């Protein structure tokens, strides 16, 4: 069937699912963006800025 | 930028008398020292013994003198030590040993004052590169 | 007569692979070449030759093998006469007109084919008597050529020996080995460091003496070949055609390309360092020499000299005890050469020895094979990658060495090749997998 | 039993054997097998060795603090030099792998079989009745194992001047190499880029021009390899539109339309600009280096103008000056 | 509508197809070649490095070139009409202006090549292979011949367009970037290398499994310009290798395929390299290794080796190969191992 | 397999060419040789002559050191004579 490298071209005209993928993308760019601001607050020491 | 008269006028003697070259002698030197030196001495230096080379200055400190044409013409028929005290002319080439050396079988005193005048001249274009090895290269 | 429905332009001389009379114009005019070369050659550097400086510093490397053969030199290699070079320059010259001739009447006039023209000279490729005949009538006329050497150096006036007793001198020998136990001796030397294999000859008895047996035994396979017939393995196991044999004949030169580089590059013997340059690891050895000679002088103990790795900075041991230079020159422990022998003892170089027997013409000599070693540029500019212009020089040595391994290389390739060719003309397929019964198609499946 | 040896002549010669085990192959497979196993073991467990002769041992193996990169099997040393060193040469095991043993053993097996390697290519070309010459291409590749395990060190006068078998001892040996002799101002090694790079050059041009003039055979949602089946009678792609193509892009008669005259190309540019590389290192061996341009151009009064020829003489200083800190007493690197 | 017909004129089917393309192809094409032509015979690089650099000064192709501006420009694109020449043209040759003149000509040649490459498929009806493959050389030069020296001080470390000129480029990685201990470097080679070899081993195979469909030797004449059967035995072909490599193709569409990714993979992953050596983000070290070979001293690998190879060519190198520092290095401070 | 333009082969071979280009090729030449043989050359891309590297004592550089007046400071390096 479909190669491996093609297995998204299920989406080429399926705006619904197309929607619900990107959807998906922008949850882990935005999940990324919250959890990486909790690793630096975890580990960034203010003690001194200069 | 050029090889002037005013470049190509060396010590002759000791006694601070000199002597201009003209363009057709530095070049035949040039050749000369090419011809019979530059095996050994090429850029200056000694190959079969770096402690010794021919900057004008180690040939001033040399004993007699060889920073002149009239010496390093002496040399050129019978080499000596650094203080002279033993001459040389059986494992350096020279005059007086043409038969081991044939290169210098050819070599007329006319020969001999380029050659030296070469040695006089390099310096003075190229500088420390004369004295210096890879260092300078 | 031959055209495109032969073969291809680029393949025109295998047009010729059947047209026996033709082909041998080609065979006299090429030996043509050869004989103009070597000719003009001479003449052209004897043209260039400066008597009163060495042959090395000149460009030559036919001078030095008439010199080899004791001719124009003397004392040390000096050169006396020009003469016997002019004159080897000026025959050569004329005989490859001769030939020159005969190879353009063959290729063009005379018969295009031999065997009707008269069936001696006439042949076939698969006639294995003709073939092992001719090849006989080669073998001969090689065999006396063996002797003619071996005549030149008895008879006619020697040839240069290094070793010579007196130093470096043309020799007339009068007493060649001809003991087999030491002669094919060499056969079974190693090839590696140390037993050299035939590159370690290292005297003309020897030399001379190999050469008589050479001489002999290959006459003595000429008549055979001219009197027999291959037997009957050697038919089931060789290929009979026109390029089988080429092939065969090709693997056989490339062998003696590569021997020939090595023996350049290493031989002192029949490549006198006096005409030649100084060997590879002569120049090395003669850096450690020079340098201890020097040191020593300023009063500095050999013998006991420590080097920064605490190894022995002028002597130290090789891996099997004796006494050798040290330095990276401990990798050139196996050299052996006339300014340096009457130094080692029989452990080894000999501290003294070095200690006060060191003759000034040893000391001038290692500063000349020192400032002389084998290294230089493309466009000849004598030293390492790093050094300035001025010394124009490139050793002799190092242009043979380097022609010889490029000539035999390809040679091998060309081996290959056409013995490749051979094998599949012979079976027959040398032009493609037949469409119909392809072999691989009849095979069961591996998969 | 038909006899014996007549049998094993048929099996050996066999073309229904998985791998091809030839004549040349019974010479091939065994030293291939203690090539690979010693360096396997050499590269893994190895102990120090004293490449340069002066008693200061080259680890490179894994277990002595070595990674992939960095890890190799040292050559044997330079005390040695050409001699062969053969296990049974050793008192020991332990003297054995201190002088580079392994190395030895491990290049003489390998351009051994390497080359067997090149003769059963030619073997099982004969057995099944196609033409020759493949194994004059892989001719190439071999004669540089040969220069660089063999001839360059004959040449040198000692197999520790062989090149490394390992990533970064690799990267010693061109380093070095330069500054002893100028390669890049060599013209076999340009020549041998040249077939280098206008081998990846062209293989990305066929590559490319072929496959972009491929029948249709194939779904929009297919991958467009399956329009290919193992044993057809027709081609796969339309050559007269590929050149019709490449004929356009540069012009008509700069292009191939003849498949035969284009494959062929495609074997000898690489085959033979490697051949000259191989050339390079093999002549380079005996010390007829690359162009010395140092100080040419030189200004009216004799000072020296310098050009790229001397920028790069200062890099090769550097090198030079630097490599095998310990192991030179003398003014002139004559080794 | 002229726009029709002056479409209809360029793609007109000639010796040398022009296209639209064309239009900004040859006019760069051109003017790159033709710069490096006349400044490798007549613009010097003395007053930029300090070094003769044409055929007029003396120089031979290998030791011509046309050297990059001086370091004083930075990043300048150095017009004709630009602050620095200020119109005049001869002071422009002197401050190495031809230099970015070649560089960004030639850039856009490129861009307008593969373009042609995609309009010329597009009308021959082919597909664009050849232009996805050709991005591979693009990613090259643009990396190296913009972003690095983009990256770094000025157009002054960018390579210079010359034989030699280059050569010192690839020693200058080495000892100052230690380029070759770079993953993607090493990835690179693997292309370009092991892409030479599919070329030669493929052609090979070739020649030496075709069928016979000639009466002659040279077999060149026996092919069918007009397709039909394949011209060789793939079927032979693959039992060969399949013996004597114990993998072999089988899918000359694969086969094909394969030799477009290798190379042109290659040399994508070698400019990434230099993408990263722009920002001096090089492979340089092994932490592990430096640390011990501190506290221990007979410890030594052939990377250790390497780096003091390094320290040298960066050390007699410098001093004349960056002019603007002017630096003066005393004999006495510069690496050097014994007698050398 | 042809376009418009007349076969190469066909001029290269046709008597009016050469009489055209026995003329114009050698025009060229000469043209060029008189380019670098007038010195023109020299002053067309400020390309110093054999005897204009260095002033007769100095031995520096005249590197250019700043970008905005660096055409003026290239000037200034022409005045000591180099
Ligand atoms: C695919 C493409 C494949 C291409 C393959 C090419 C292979 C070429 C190899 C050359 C064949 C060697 C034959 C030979 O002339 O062999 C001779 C050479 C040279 O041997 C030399 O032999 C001796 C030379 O002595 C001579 O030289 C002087 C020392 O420098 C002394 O003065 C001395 O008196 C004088 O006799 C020394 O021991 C040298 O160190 C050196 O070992 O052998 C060697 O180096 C070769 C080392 C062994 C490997 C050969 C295996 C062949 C199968
Ligand atoms: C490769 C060497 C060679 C060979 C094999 C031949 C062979 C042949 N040539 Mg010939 N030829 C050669 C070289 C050779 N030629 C050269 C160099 C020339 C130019 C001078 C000619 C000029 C030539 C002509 C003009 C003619 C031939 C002809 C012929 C054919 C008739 C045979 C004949 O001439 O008998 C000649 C008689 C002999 C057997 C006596 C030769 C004895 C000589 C004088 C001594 C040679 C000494 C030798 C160099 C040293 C070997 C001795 C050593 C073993 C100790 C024959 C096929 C003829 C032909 O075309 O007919 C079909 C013919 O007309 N040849
Ligand atoms: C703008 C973003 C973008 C988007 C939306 C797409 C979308 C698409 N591309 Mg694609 N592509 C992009 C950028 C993008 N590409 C870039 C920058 C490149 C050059 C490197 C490519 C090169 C490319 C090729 C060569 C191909 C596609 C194909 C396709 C289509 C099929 C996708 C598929 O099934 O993959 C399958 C995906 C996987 C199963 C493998 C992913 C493995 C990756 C390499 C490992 C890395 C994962 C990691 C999380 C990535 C981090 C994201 C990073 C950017 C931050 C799809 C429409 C294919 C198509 O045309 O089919 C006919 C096709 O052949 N693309
Ligand atoms: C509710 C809306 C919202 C808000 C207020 C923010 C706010 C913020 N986000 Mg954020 N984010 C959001 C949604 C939002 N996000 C979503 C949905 C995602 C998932 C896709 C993310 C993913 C995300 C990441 C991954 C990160 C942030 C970060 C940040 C912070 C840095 C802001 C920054 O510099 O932007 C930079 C803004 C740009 C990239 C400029 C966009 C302009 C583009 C280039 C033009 C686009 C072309 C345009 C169409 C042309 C037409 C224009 C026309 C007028 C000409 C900031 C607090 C960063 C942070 O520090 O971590 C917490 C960070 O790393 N966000
Ligand atoms: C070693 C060099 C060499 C030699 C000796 C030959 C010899 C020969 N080739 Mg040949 N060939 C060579 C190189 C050589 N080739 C190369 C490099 C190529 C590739 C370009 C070819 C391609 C080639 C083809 C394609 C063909 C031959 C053929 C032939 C044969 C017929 C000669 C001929 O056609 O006369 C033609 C006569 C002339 C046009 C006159 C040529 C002028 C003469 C021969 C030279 C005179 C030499 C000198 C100046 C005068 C000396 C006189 C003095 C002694 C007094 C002949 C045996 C043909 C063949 O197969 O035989 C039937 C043939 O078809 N060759
Ligand atoms: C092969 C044996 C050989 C050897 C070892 C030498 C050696 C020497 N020759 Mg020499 N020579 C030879 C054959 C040989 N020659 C031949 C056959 C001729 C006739 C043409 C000459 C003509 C000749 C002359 C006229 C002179 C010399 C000189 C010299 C000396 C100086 C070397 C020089 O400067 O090289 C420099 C040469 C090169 C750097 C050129 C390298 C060429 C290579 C082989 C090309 C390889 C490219 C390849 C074939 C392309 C094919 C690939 C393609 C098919 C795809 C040197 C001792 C000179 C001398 O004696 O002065 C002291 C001198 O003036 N030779
Ligand atoms: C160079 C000229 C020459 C040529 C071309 C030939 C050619 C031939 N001779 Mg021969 N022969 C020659 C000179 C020559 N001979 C001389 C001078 C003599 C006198 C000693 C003989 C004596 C002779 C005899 C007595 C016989 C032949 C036979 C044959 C034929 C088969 C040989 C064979 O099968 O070898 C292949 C041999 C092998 C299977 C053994 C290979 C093992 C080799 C020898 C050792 C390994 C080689 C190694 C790589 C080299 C290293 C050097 C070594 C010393 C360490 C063949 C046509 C035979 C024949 O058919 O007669 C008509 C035969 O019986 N010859
Ligand atoms: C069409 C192909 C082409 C292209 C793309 C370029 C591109 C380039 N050339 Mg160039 N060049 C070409 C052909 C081309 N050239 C030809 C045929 C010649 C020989 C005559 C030259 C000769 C040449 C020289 C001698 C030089 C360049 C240079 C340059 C570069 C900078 C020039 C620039 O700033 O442009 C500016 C871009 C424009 C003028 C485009 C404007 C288009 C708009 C739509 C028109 C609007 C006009 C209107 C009045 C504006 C109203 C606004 C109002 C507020 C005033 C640039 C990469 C310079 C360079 O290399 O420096 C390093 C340089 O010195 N070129
Ligand atoms: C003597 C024997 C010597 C042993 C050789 C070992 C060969 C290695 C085989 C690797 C697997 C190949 C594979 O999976 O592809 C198997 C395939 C063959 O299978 C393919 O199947 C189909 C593809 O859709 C097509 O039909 C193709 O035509 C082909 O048949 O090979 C290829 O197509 C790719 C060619 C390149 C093969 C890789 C070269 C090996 C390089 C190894 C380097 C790594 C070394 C690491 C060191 C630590
Ligand atoms: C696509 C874009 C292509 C652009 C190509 C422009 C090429 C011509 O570029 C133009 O060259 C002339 C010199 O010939 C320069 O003219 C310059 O030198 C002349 C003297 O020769 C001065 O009088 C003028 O004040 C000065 O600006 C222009 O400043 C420059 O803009
Ligand atoms: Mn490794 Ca060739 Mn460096 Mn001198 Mn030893
Ligand atoms: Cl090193
Ligand atoms: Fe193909």
């Amino acid at each position: 069937g479909l190669p491996w490298y093609r297995v998204h071209t299920v989406l080429i005209n399926d705006p619904g699912r197309l929607i619900a993928a990107h959807l998906m993308h922008t949850a882990l760019v935005a999940g990324w963006a919250g959890s990486m601001a909790l690793y630096e607050l975890a580990t960034f020491d203010p003690s001194d800025p200069v | 930028a050029e090889l002037t008269p005013e470049v190509l006028t060396v010590p002759l003697n000791s006694e601070g008398k000199t002597i201009t070259l003209t363009e057709k002698q530095y070049l035949e030197g040039k050749r000369l020292f090419q011809y019979a030196c530059a095996s050994c001495h090429v850029g200056g230096i000694t190959k079969t013994n770096p402690s010794l080379d021919l900057r004008t200055e180690t040939l001033a400190l040399a004993t007699p003198p060889r920073d002149n044409i009239e010496g390093l013409v002496d040399y050129m028929k019978n080499p000596t030590t650094y203080d002279g005290e033993q001459e040389i002319a059986e494992v350096h080439p020279s005059l007086r040993s043409a038969d081991i050396f044939p290169k210098m079988r050819n070599l007329t005193e006319k020969d001999l004052v380029a050659i030296a005048g070469h040695i006089l001249v390099e310096p003075k274009i190229l500088g420390d590169k004369w004295g210096g090895g890879k260092v300078y290269y | 007569d031959q055209e495109s429905s032969g073969f291809a332009w680029w393949a025109g001389n295998a047009r010729l692979i059947n047209l026996s009379g033709k082909l041998l114009g080609a065979h006299v005019a090429h030996a043509g070449l050869i004989v103009f070369w070597a000719g003009a050659m001479t003449l052209f550097e004897l043209a260039h030759f400066i008597p009163e400086k060495p042959m090395y510093e000149q460009g030559l490397i036919l001078i030095p093998h008439i010199a080899t053969l004791g001719w124009g030199v003397g004392p040390g290699g000096e050169v006396v006469d020009t003469f016997p070079f002019f004159v080897v320059g000026v025959v050569h010259l004329i005989s490859s007109a001769v030939l020159g001739f005969g190879g353009v009447y063959h290729a063009i006039r005379g018969p295009e084919t031999l065997e009707e023209y008269s069936s001696f000279f006439g042949y076939d490729w698969k006639d294995k008597n003709k073939m092992t005949t001719i090849l006989g009538f080669h073998l001969i006329v090689l065999g006396i050529g063996a002797l003619l050497l071996v005549a030149k150096a008895m008879f006619f006036g020697g040839l240069y020996d290094t070793w010579a007793p007196g130093g470096g001198d043309v020799r007339v020998i009068t007493n060649p080995t001809l003991d087999p136990r030491v002669i094919f001796g060499y056969l079974l030397k190693s090839p590696f460091g140390g037993e050299g294999w035939i590159v370690s000859v290292n005297n003309l008895e020897d030399v001379v003496g190999g050469h008589i047996w050479i001489g002999l035994i290959c006459i003595a396979g000429g008549i055979w070949h001219i009197l027999t017939t291959p037997f009957g393995w050697a038919r089931r196991a060789f290929i009979w055609s026109g390029e089988a044999y080429l092939s065969y004949s090709l693997g056989a030169l490339s062998m003696m390309g590569f021997i020939a580089t090595c023996f350049v590059w290493f031989n002192n013997t029949v490549y006198p360092s006096e005409f030649y340059g100084p060997t590879g690891p002569e120049a090395s050895q003669a850096q450690a020499m020079t340098f201890l000679i020097r040191d020593q002088k300023l009063g500095a103990n050999v013998g006991s000299a420590q080097g920064p790795t605490g190894l022995g900075k002028y002597l130290m041991r090789s891996p099997t005890g004796e006494i050798i230079f040290g330095g990276e020159t401990m990798r050139f422990w196996d050299f052996r050469g006339p300014w340096l022998e009457p130094l080692r003892g029989p452990n080894g170089l000999d501290l003294n020895k070095i200690k006060n027997d060191i003759q000034p013409w040893q000391e001038r000599r290692a500063a000349e094979y020192m400032t002389h070693a084998p290294l230089g540029s493309l466009n000849s500019v004598g030293g390492v990658a790093t050094e300035i212009n001025s010394v124009n020089f490139v050793s002799p040595r190092s242009w043979l060495a380097t022609s010889h391994f490029v000539l035999a290389f390809f040679f091998l390739v060309g081996h290959l090749w056409h013995a490749g060719r051979a094998r599949a003309a012979a079976a027959g397929f040398e032009k493609g997998i037949d469409r119909e019964s392809e072999p691989v198609l009849s095979m069961p499946s591996l998969d | 039993s038909a006899n014996l040896w007549e049998r094993f002549c048929n099996w050996v010669t066999s073309t229904d054997n998985r791998l091809y085990v030839g004549w040349f192959g019974v010479i091939m497979i065994p030293t291939l097998l203690a090539a690979t196993i010693c360096f396997v073991i050499a590269f893994i467990a190895a102990p120090p060795v004293d490449i340069d002769g002066i008693r200061e041992p080259v680890s490179g193996s894994l277990l002595y603090g070595n990674n992939i990169i960095t890890g190799a099997v040292v050559p044997s040393s330079n005390a040695i030099g050409l001699h062969f060193y053969p296990i049974w040469e050793a008192a020991s095991l332990d003297e054995w792998l201190y002088n580079g043993g392994p190395y030895q053993l491990i290049i003489f097996h390998f351009l051994l079989g390497a080359s067997c390697y090149m003769g059963r290519q030619w073997e099982l070309s004969y057995r099944l009745g196609m033409r020759p010459w493949i194994c004059v291409a892989y001719s190439a590749p071999l004669a540089s194992a040969f220069a660089v395990f063999l001839i360059y060190p004959i040449g040198q006068g000692s197999f520790s001047d062989g090149m490394p078998l390992g990533i970064s001892g690799t990267f010693n040996f061109m380093i070095v190499f330069q500054a002893e002799h100028n390669i890049l101002m060599h013209p076999f090694h340009q020549l041998g880029v040249a077939g280098v790079f206008g081998g990846a050059l062209f293989c990305a041009m066929h590559g490319s021009l072929v496959t972009s003039s491929l029948i249709r055979e194939t779904t929009e949602t297919e991958s467009a390899n399956y329009g290919y089946k193992f044993g057809q009678e027709e081609e796969t792609y339309n050559i007269v539109a590929a050149h019709g193509y490449f004929g356009r892009l540069i012009f008509q008669y700069a292009s191939f339309n003849n498949s035969r005259s284009l494959h062929f190309f495609l074997a000898a540019w690489p085959v033979v600009g490697v051949w000259f590389t191989a050339l390079g290192i093999s002549t380079m061996a005996f010390n007829l280096n690359g162009f010395n341009f140092n100080h040419s151009v030189i200004d009216a009064k004799g000072n020296v103008i310098n050009t790229w020829a001397d920028i790069i003489n200062r890099a090769n200083l550097g090198m030079e000056v630097m490599h095998e800190r310990n192991a030179h007493n003398f003014p002139l690197d004559l080794a | 509508g002229w726009f029709d017909i002056l479409d209809d004129w360029l793609k007109r089917d000639r010796f040398v197809f022009v296209g639209w393309s064309g239009i900004l192809l040859f006019p760069c094409a051109y003017l790159a070649l033709g710069g490096w032509l006349t400044g490798t015979t007549f613009v010097t690089s003395w007053y930029t490095h300090g070094l003769a650099s044409s055929y007029l000064e003396g120089c031979n192709f290998l030791t011509v070139a046309v050297s990059t501006p001086a370091n004083s420009m930075g990043h300048s694109l150095l017009l004709l009409w630009g602050p620095e020449a200020q119109g005049d043209f001869t002071r422009w040759c002197q401050l190495g202006g031809l230099w970015t003149f070649i560089a960004l000509h030639g850039a856009f040649g490129l861009i307008g090549f593969m373009l042609r490459q995609f309009e010329i498929a597009r009308l021959v009806g082919v597909r664009p292979y050849n232009a996805i493959a050709f991005s591979a050389p693009i990613a090259v030069f643009v990396s190296v011949f913009l972003i690095y020296p983009l990256g770094q001080s000025s157009w002054f470390f960018a390579p210079s367009f010359g034989v030699a000129a280059i050569f010192r480029f690839l020693l200058f990685f080495q000892g100052f970037h230690n380029w070759t201990l770079n993953p993607f470097h090493m990835m690179g080679v693997a292309g370009v290398l092991g892409g030479a070899l599919l070329c030669a081993i493929h052609g090979a195979t070739v020649e030496n499994t075709l069928f016979q469909d000639g009466e002659g030797a040279s077999t060149f004449r026996a092919f069918n310009p007009t397709q039909a059967e394949e011209t060789y035995s793939m079927v032979t072909a693959n039992r060969f290798w399949s013996q004597i490599f114990g993998i072999a193709f089988s899918n000359k569409r694969w086969l094909h395929f394969f030799m477009l990714f290798v190379p042109v993979t290659g040399l994508w992953m070698s400019a990434i390299g230099v993408v990263g050596l722009a920002l001096n983000l090089r492979s340089y070290d092994f932490i592990s290794q430096e640390i011990r070979a501190a506290e221990d001293p007979e410890f030594e690998t052939f990377y250790t080796k390497n780096l003091l190879l390094n320290e040298g060519i960066r050390a007699w190198m410098a001093p004349q190969d960056q002019p603007h520092e002017n630096f003066v290095f005393p004999e006495e401070v510069l690496p050097r191992g014994n007698a050398l | 397999g042809t376009t418009g333009e007349r076969p190469f082969s066909d001029i290269i071979t046709s008597v009016r060419y050469w009489v055209i280009h026995s003329i114009t090729i050698p025009a060229l030449f000469i043209a060029g040789w008189l380019f670098v043989s007038t010195g023109l050359a020299y002053d067309v891309f400020g390309t110093p002559r054999p005897d204009s590297y260095y002033a007769q004592e100095q031995r520096s550089i005249p590197l250019v050191t700043d970008r905005f007046e660096a055409k003026q400071q290239v000037e200034t390096f022409l005045e000591q004579l180099k």
